[PDB]
RNA sequence: CGCGGGGUGGAGCAGCCUGGUAGCUCGUCGGGCUCAUAACCCGAAGGUCGUCGGUUCAAAUCCGGCCCCCGCAACCA
RNA sequence: UCGAUGUCGGCUCGUCGCAUCCUGGGGCUGAAGAAGGUCCCAAGGGUUGGGCUGUUCGCCCAUUAAAGCGGCACGCGAGCU
RNA sequence: CGAAUGCCGGCAUGAGUAACGAUAAAGAGGGUGAGAAUCCCUCUCGCCGUAAGCCCAAGGGUUCCUACGCAAUGGUCGUCAGCGUAGGGUUAGGCGGGACCUAAGGUGAAGCCGAAAGGCGUAGCCGAAGGGCAGCCGGUUAAUAUUCCGGCCCUUCCCGCAGGUGCGAUGGGGGGACGCUCUAGGCUAGGGGGACCGGAGCCAUGGACGAGCCCGGCCAGAAGCGCAGGGUGGGAGGUAGGCAAAUCCGCCUCCCAACAAGCUCUGCGUGGUGGGGAAGCCCGUACGGGUGACAACCCCCCGAAGCCAGGGAGCCAAGAAAAGCCUCUAAGCACAACCUGCGGGAACCCGUACCGCAAACCGACACAGGUGGGCGGGUGCAAGAGCACUCAGGCGCGCGGGAGAACCCUCGCCAAGGAACUCUGCAAGUUGGCCCCGUAACUUCGGGAGAAGGGGUGCUCCCUGGGGUGAUGAGCCCCGGGGAGCCGCAGUGAACAGGCUCUGGCGACUGUUUACCAAAAACACAGCUCUCUGCGAACUCGUAAGAGGAGGUAUAGGGAGCGACGCUUGCCCGGUGCCGGAAGGUCAAGGGGAGGGGUGCAAGCCCCGAACCGAAGCCCCGGUGAACGGCGGCCGUAACUAUAACGGUCCUAAGGUAGCGAAAUUCCUUGUCGGGUAAGUUCCGACCUGCACGAAAAGCGUAACGACCGGAGCGCUGUCUCGGCGAGGGACCCGGUGAAAUUGAACUGGCCGUGAAGAUGCGGCCUACCCGUGGCAGGACGAAAAGACCCCGUGGAGCUUUACUGCAGC
RNA sequence: CGAGCUAGCCCUGGCCAGGGUGAAGCUGGGGUGAGACCCAGUGGAGGCCCGAACCGGUGGGGGAUGCAAACCCCUCGGAUG
RNA sequence: GUGGUUCGUGGAGCCAUGGGGGAAUCUGGGCGGACCACCGCCUAAGGCUAAGUACUCCGGGUGACCGAUAGCGCACCAGUA
RNA sequence: CCGAGGGUAGGGCCCGUGACUGGGGCGAAGUCGUAACAAGGUAGCUGUACCGGAAGGUGCGGCUGGA
RNA sequence: GUGGGAGAGGGUGGUGGAAUUCCCGGAGUAGCGGUGAAAUGCGCAGAUACCGGGAGGAACGCCGAUGGCGAAGGCAGCCACCUGGUCCACCCGUGACGCUGAGGCGCGAAAGCGUGGGGAGCAAACCGGAUUAGAUACCCGGGUAGUCCACGCCCUAAACG
């Protein structure tokens, strides 16, 4: 059947975006939660240009 | 004089279509004056705030003219007369000798050719737009102004009037479609004539998808939901209420008035 | 089986809960009116209060046990 | 037996008890014969096909030597429905 | 530490067990190799072929190409690989995206709002498979190419020279610019045919040296033409509108046009040049190379859904924006500038490999699932993207080999009987395409209808009739009709392709729903009715601002119910709701102080505090049922009995009318007659004693409609009597890889007892050499899930209201 | 933190072979005082019919440590809304 | 009308205060738990002000702290796979 | 080829029959009430419409076969 | 044909006042209504009665008749338009064109039906109050369809002279 992943790199960056999770103040703390805890990924990688 | 169909299939047995043969060789509408970009979509920033709305044709606003007093005294002569999506009337499109193009909603009996003109002067005839002052008592008008300099907003829907009842100092006593008895300003414009189209109320839409054509979504009964949704939700096969029969958001819907009463305008009100 | 409602002249109903007196209606009987009958009028009688028992100074009336009458319930399986 | 013993009826397969429906053996009979009634021995084998109902049962249809009762977790769902 | 269905780990059992992922299928010879059913090569075979083939987009991201490799990954093997090591590989002014535009939406200076964080928010900005925009055809690489190279062709920009003109904007206007369905003409794509032109070869096995078989007979292309079509009126005056201005546009007014004549713009045809070019055969490659060739490269036909495109015609639901583009002027500039022609110079950034209906994307897997767009050849069946076969192209689905038991799946066939099977004809059968006869009740006059029931269907020869395209003829192509005749069991000879009726229920109907057990009679629906709302509407969301409603205005918008249509919807306003009542009763804060207390020496200061004044709500008075709801008991009575039109009485707010009625409603019940049957708890018609119908939670009907539910009959069958044979895939045996839940340990028999009451394990007796293998499924209260019912717990949640208590709201 | 599954709405694009039946409306004829209306012919309507793609999920069987945590075979509904 | 305080409307002050009314400048004002007298204490409606105190990313010392199933999740290129 | 007739299939008229049901005819002395004939104690009749155990009543218009 | 006349003859548009009902204002107090007599009912929440104002619907008093017109059903305030029949004078033109009339076709009071509109009075149904033995009636107080209009049906009558 049709699964739940349907990937799609521009969903994805603007969705999980570091610019997205800069926009609101419960974005900001998921950047802060991450860089405390030493996630080396902040945000998802999305690729392709 | 409304269409009417075999039944070469069910839901062609009943259904109905208007008229058009008022609709003057003009059936695509006019750039310039109109028309604009309508913006469909059935609630406010977010969240559905009215139910069951959307689908139905793409359509074009016609920005009309509801304040005739910009023209005092120029004469028009109307060109045409159309079909306009966004309500029940038609719609004449009329050519000032000032050059300038407008649309006027189409009052019953305009004609094409015809002359057409607004202000204090204005021969009372049907087209023609006045002051409510002006107007002889017991004249039948319409697109009529509630607050002066404010635009039409009473009897544009097809088939509709207001007549002019008498006077009060500054004010005219109006009767409107609903029957209510209104004193509006005297200086408030209205044009003398009904609205036309009255055939409108003779339409038979015959079929479901007629409904949604028009951006009419499915409406469902209280009855068919759960307690969780609506007062009338359960119980078991079937149910008849139990309550006094309510809208989903508790109110009663038999009988409970609810215009506010110490509105302001009520001292300017004299019937139902 | 459990539940609670009734048994009052010939018929249908009051009366009880706040015991002490059984009343209304109809029908029955005698008298009248009419040529006559019905209607009307004037008068008149008729109830061991379902049946056993005590409760009491006294039970239609309060309390128990049976006697038929009516209405309710009888559910998860 | 609730850290589960699947619960009606049908179906397949059975198998047992006899307080025996049929067939064998009998006694009494208000047993002439034939046919019954009834009781006593006896389970070795038998114990049909349908209409209606989920039905068990039952009621009919047409036959029969007869159209037996009951147990086996209202036998049988790691066999079916 | 021994138990916590404990935690983490390791290793056992089931077990050499089930499996090895589509039943599209394989065999052999030769290579390589330490080692081959599996790797390369060849021959033969089978499978896709509106794909299982090629081209995009998304997503993936080294998976591409090559060398050397086989420990692992591959369901076996592997010399192979999408795997391991290394190296190479993606070239653009013209394709796509960006230095262009705007959509919903986002963002957002002005502005408004919010305890904060933040929420709105016109102008503008951002936002794309939408608008705008200049590349076609071939060649070379192991791997890239509309990117390189070849030929032919364009687009901007910037500086020049040459000629024209009032040039000039983010501002005006015009255009871009828009639906659905049906479409005409002329073409192109693609396809068929050819005695003609081009070709290696070919006569097989009885015949054919022949218009014989086989292969192939194009591609691109500026200008100028040619054909088809799209667009457009030209003058002059007046001008108060397009938010400054206008020579523009709009509105009047006259003349000329009414035509595509003329202007331009597309597409197609031709085009200077350029390019490709088969089968076969010989080569050594994994693959591509030469030869055929100096290839030929020509006529006929069919022909689009594509091109001309902003084409036309009808309809109602009435069909984006902005820029590029044309123009009009404004400031300003007019030694500037802009247009046209020519020259030279400038033209950046990112993507470009490969997979791409799948072994590289989504599903933990090399997964029988999912995944948008374009091409998708031929022949035959009426047609088509259907179906059968087959081009091109691509596969034989990464375990094999044997055997030929039960039993299972998938299939085929059956004497006689045809529903007896069964909860049901569940399933399976029959039927099946086209043409032609031929068709009922009913009906809203459409339908019912493919009603039913029928016949025709091939091939041969003769005669004969319309078109199409060609000239009016030839052919090639599409439709017809008539007449003889041949053959078979059988002619839509294979494949795709209704079983038919009758009568009830429910719902009108197409529709919609429980993604993953219910598709319905539930939801919706047109339509009907009630009720709210006069517009800063009612209603909804948000504290707000604000937005929806709606850029709507009573023929409009919200809420409820009912549900096409026909005939209809009775009576009760006592209770509850809703509505309407300037009286009255009651009523909080506050107004009011008659009056009483606390202090003080007093002036004072501080409390209590009754009259009466005080809203809405209630109470009370009214109305209202397509508002919540409701719509009786008993006793008698007719000249046969029976029965009760008739009466008496109690009670009510009023006591169910019509129309249905043992029902989707009937307990007693298989009610009672009647019909269908040999037989009928079901079905159909009736009676009515309606446990417990009933009129908009509508009542009684209704043609048509339905994967809805019930009953009946015909037709037909393996459903059955009642089985039997046959096929393929497994099962079984050999080689290879090889799991699982489960498991206190086990050396694990019957009966009769007994035991916590159903024993392999206790008692007595009975039987029983040790171990396996294919099978059946009675038991181990077998496995699985801390029972889903039940009850408990002062455990939890969703729900309702005249439970309490608050809160938003009014 | 989630509408990359799903539920609706908005904006923009796309897809729906092939047949059937043949409404209005025109056109001619008939009719009439003018009509209505009736005939053909044309016309090409429709939550219309058959049937692919495509969107479904009706009935049965299979599958059930599956190929699959919804699948496969036969069968069925819609397919210009 | 409320919050703060041991204070839950209590005899409820004091300190903060949203709403209404609304003074004085020392013979002025507040408080000393209703209030009033008396006796006393402070001087509201402007601000600033070390230190003693809290913490422990980071460096150092020390442990009747662990010693690779412990000790931080990580002794190991871990907020990694 | 035709063709008596036989078979399958579907329609047309007619007759018989049917639980049950509708109103109808006739049947000496059954119940109910009084509609009509006298102005019939509400003038009557009437088409239509609703309601009522029943004659009947009533609404609207009409008639004189009444005042 | 020529020229005249009477008419509630038909259709559409427009319009006048009287009266009833309701709302509003004034003034006004204890009953009004109704009948054979009563009661339901209306009214101190201010009725009836009177004044003034507004709204709306239907019907046109006097003239009016024993009258006029129409083929019938029918048709009545007033105005205009559109329009049928008809009588009279003259004897002007035609020149038998004549009468009836199966079917067909139109017309057709009232009541009723459809969709829309309107609704003042009245008024089937219905509810009450009296009268009755009962009264689903007569009388009384309410009241819905309807009576009114546009259009479409219906087609019957003591459509009677
Ligand atoms: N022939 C009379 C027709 O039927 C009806 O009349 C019938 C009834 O009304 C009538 O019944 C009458 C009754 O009215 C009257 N008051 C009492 C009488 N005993 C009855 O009588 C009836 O029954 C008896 C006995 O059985 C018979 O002998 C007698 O013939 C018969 N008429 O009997 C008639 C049938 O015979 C209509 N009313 C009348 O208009 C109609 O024309
Ligand atoms: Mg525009
Ligand atoms: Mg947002
Ligand atoms: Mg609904
Ligand atoms: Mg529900
Ligand atoms: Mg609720
Ligand atoms: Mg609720
Ligand atoms: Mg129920
Ligand atoms: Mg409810
Ligand atoms: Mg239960
Ligand atoms: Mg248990
Ligand atoms: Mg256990
Ligand atoms: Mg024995
Ligand atoms: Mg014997
Ligand atoms: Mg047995
Ligand atoms: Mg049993
Ligand atoms: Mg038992
Ligand atoms: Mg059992
Ligand atoms: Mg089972
Ligand atoms: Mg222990
Ligand atoms: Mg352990
Ligand atoms: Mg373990
Ligand atoms: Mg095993
Ligand atoms: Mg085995
Ligand atoms: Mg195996
Ligand atoms: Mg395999
Ligand atoms: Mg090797
Ligand atoms: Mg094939
Ligand atoms: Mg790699
Ligand atoms: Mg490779
Ligand atoms: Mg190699
Ligand atoms: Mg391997
Ligand atoms: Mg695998
Ligand atoms: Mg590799
Ligand atoms: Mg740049
Ligand atoms: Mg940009
Ligand atoms: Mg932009
Ligand atoms: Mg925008
Ligand atoms: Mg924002
Ligand atoms: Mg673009
Ligand atoms: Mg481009
Ligand atoms: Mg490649
Ligand atoms: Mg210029
Ligand atoms: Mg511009
Ligand atoms: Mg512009
Ligand atoms: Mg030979
Ligand atoms: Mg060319
Ligand atoms: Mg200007
Ligand atoms: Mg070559
Ligand atoms: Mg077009
Ligand atoms: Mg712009
Ligand atoms: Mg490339
Ligand atoms: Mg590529
Ligand atoms: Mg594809
Ligand atoms: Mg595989
Ligand atoms: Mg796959
Ligand atoms: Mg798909
Ligand atoms: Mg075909
Ligand atoms: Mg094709
Ligand atoms: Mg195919
Ligand atoms: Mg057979
Ligand atoms: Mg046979
Ligand atoms: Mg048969
Ligand atoms: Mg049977
Ligand atoms: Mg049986
Ligand atoms: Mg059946
Ligand atoms: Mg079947
Ligand atoms: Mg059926
Ligand atoms: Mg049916
Ligand atoms: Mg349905
Ligand atoms: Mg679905
Ligand atoms: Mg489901
Ligand atoms: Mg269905
Ligand atoms: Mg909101
Ligand atoms: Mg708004
Ligand atoms: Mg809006
Ligand atoms: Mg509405
Ligand atoms: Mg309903
Ligand atoms: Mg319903
Ligand atoms: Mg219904
Ligand atoms: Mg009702
Ligand atoms: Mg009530
Ligand atoms: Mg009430
Ligand atoms: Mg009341
Ligand atoms: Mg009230
Ligand atoms: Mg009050
Ligand atoms: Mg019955
Ligand atoms: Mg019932
Ligand atoms: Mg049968
Ligand atoms: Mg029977
Ligand atoms: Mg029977
Ligand atoms: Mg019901
Ligand atoms: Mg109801
Ligand atoms: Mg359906
Ligand atoms: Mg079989
Ligand atoms: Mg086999
Ligand atoms: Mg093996
Ligand atoms: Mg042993
Ligand atoms: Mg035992
Ligand atoms: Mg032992
Ligand atoms: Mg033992
Ligand atoms: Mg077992
Ligand atoms: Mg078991
Ligand atoms: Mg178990
Ligand atoms: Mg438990
Ligand atoms: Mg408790
Ligand atoms: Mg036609
Ligand atoms: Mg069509
Ligand atoms: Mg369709
Ligand atoms: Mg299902
Ligand atoms: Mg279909
Ligand atoms: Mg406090
Ligand atoms: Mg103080
Ligand atoms: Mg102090
Ligand atoms: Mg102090
Ligand atoms: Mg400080
Ligand atoms: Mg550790
Ligand atoms: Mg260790
Ligand atoms: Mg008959
Ligand atoms: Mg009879
Ligand atoms: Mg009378
Ligand atoms: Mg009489
Ligand atoms: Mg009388
Ligand atoms: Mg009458
Ligand atoms: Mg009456
Ligand atoms: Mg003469
Ligand atoms: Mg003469
Ligand atoms: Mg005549
Ligand atoms: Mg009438
Ligand atoms: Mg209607
Ligand atoms: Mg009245
Ligand atoms: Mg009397
Ligand atoms: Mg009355
Ligand atoms: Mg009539
Ligand atoms: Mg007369």
């Amino acid at each position: 059947m049709k699964r739940t992943w349907q990937p799609n790199r521009r969903k994805r960056a603007k969705t999980h975006g570091f610019r997205a999770r800069m926009r609101t103040p419960g974005g900001r703390k998921v950047l802060k939660r991450r860089r405390q805890k030493g996630r080396w990924r902040l945000t998802p990688a999305v690729r392709k240009r | 004089a409304v269409k009417k169909f075999k039944p070469y299939t069910p839901s062609r047995r009943f259904m109905t279509v208007a008229d058009f043969s008022e609709i003057t060789k003009t059936e695509p509408e006019k750039s310039l004056v109109k028309p604009l970009k309508k913006t469909g979509g059935r609630n406010n920033q977010g969240r559905i705030t009215v139910r069951f709305r959307g689908g139905g044709h793409k359509r074009l606003y016609r920005i009309i003219d509801f304040k005739r007093w910009d023209k005092v005294g120029i004469p028009a002569k109307v060109a045409a007369i159309e079909y306009d999506p966004n309500r029940s009337a038609r719609i004449a499109l009329l050519h000032y000798v000032d050059g300038e193009k407008r649309y006027i909603i189409a009052p019953d009996g305009l004609q094409v050719g015809q002359q057409v003109v607004a202000g204090p002067d204005a021969p009372i005839q049907v087209g023609n737009a006045l002051p409510l002052r002006f107007i002889p008592v017991g004249t039948v008008v319409h697109a009529v102004e509630l607050e002066p300099k404010k635009g039409a907003k009473l009897a544009r829907a097809a088939g509709t009037s207001a007549q002019i009842q008498g006077r009060e100092g500054d004010y005219v006593i109006l009767r409107l479609p609903s029957g209510e008895l209104r004193k509006v300003h005297g200086e408030c414009y209205a044009t003398v004539g009904a609205v036309g189209n009255a055939d409108h109320k003779n339409i038979v839409l015959g079929k479901a998808g007629r409904s949604r054509w028009l951006g009419r979504r499915p409406h469902v009964r209280g009855a068919a939901m759960n307690p969780v949704d609506h007062p009338h939700g359960g119980g078991e096969g079937r149910a008849p209420r139990g309550r006094p029969p309510a809208s989903p958001w508790g109110w009663q819907t038999k009988g409970l008035k609810t215009r506010k009463r110490r509105k302001p305008s009520s001292r300017f009100i004299i019937a139902r």
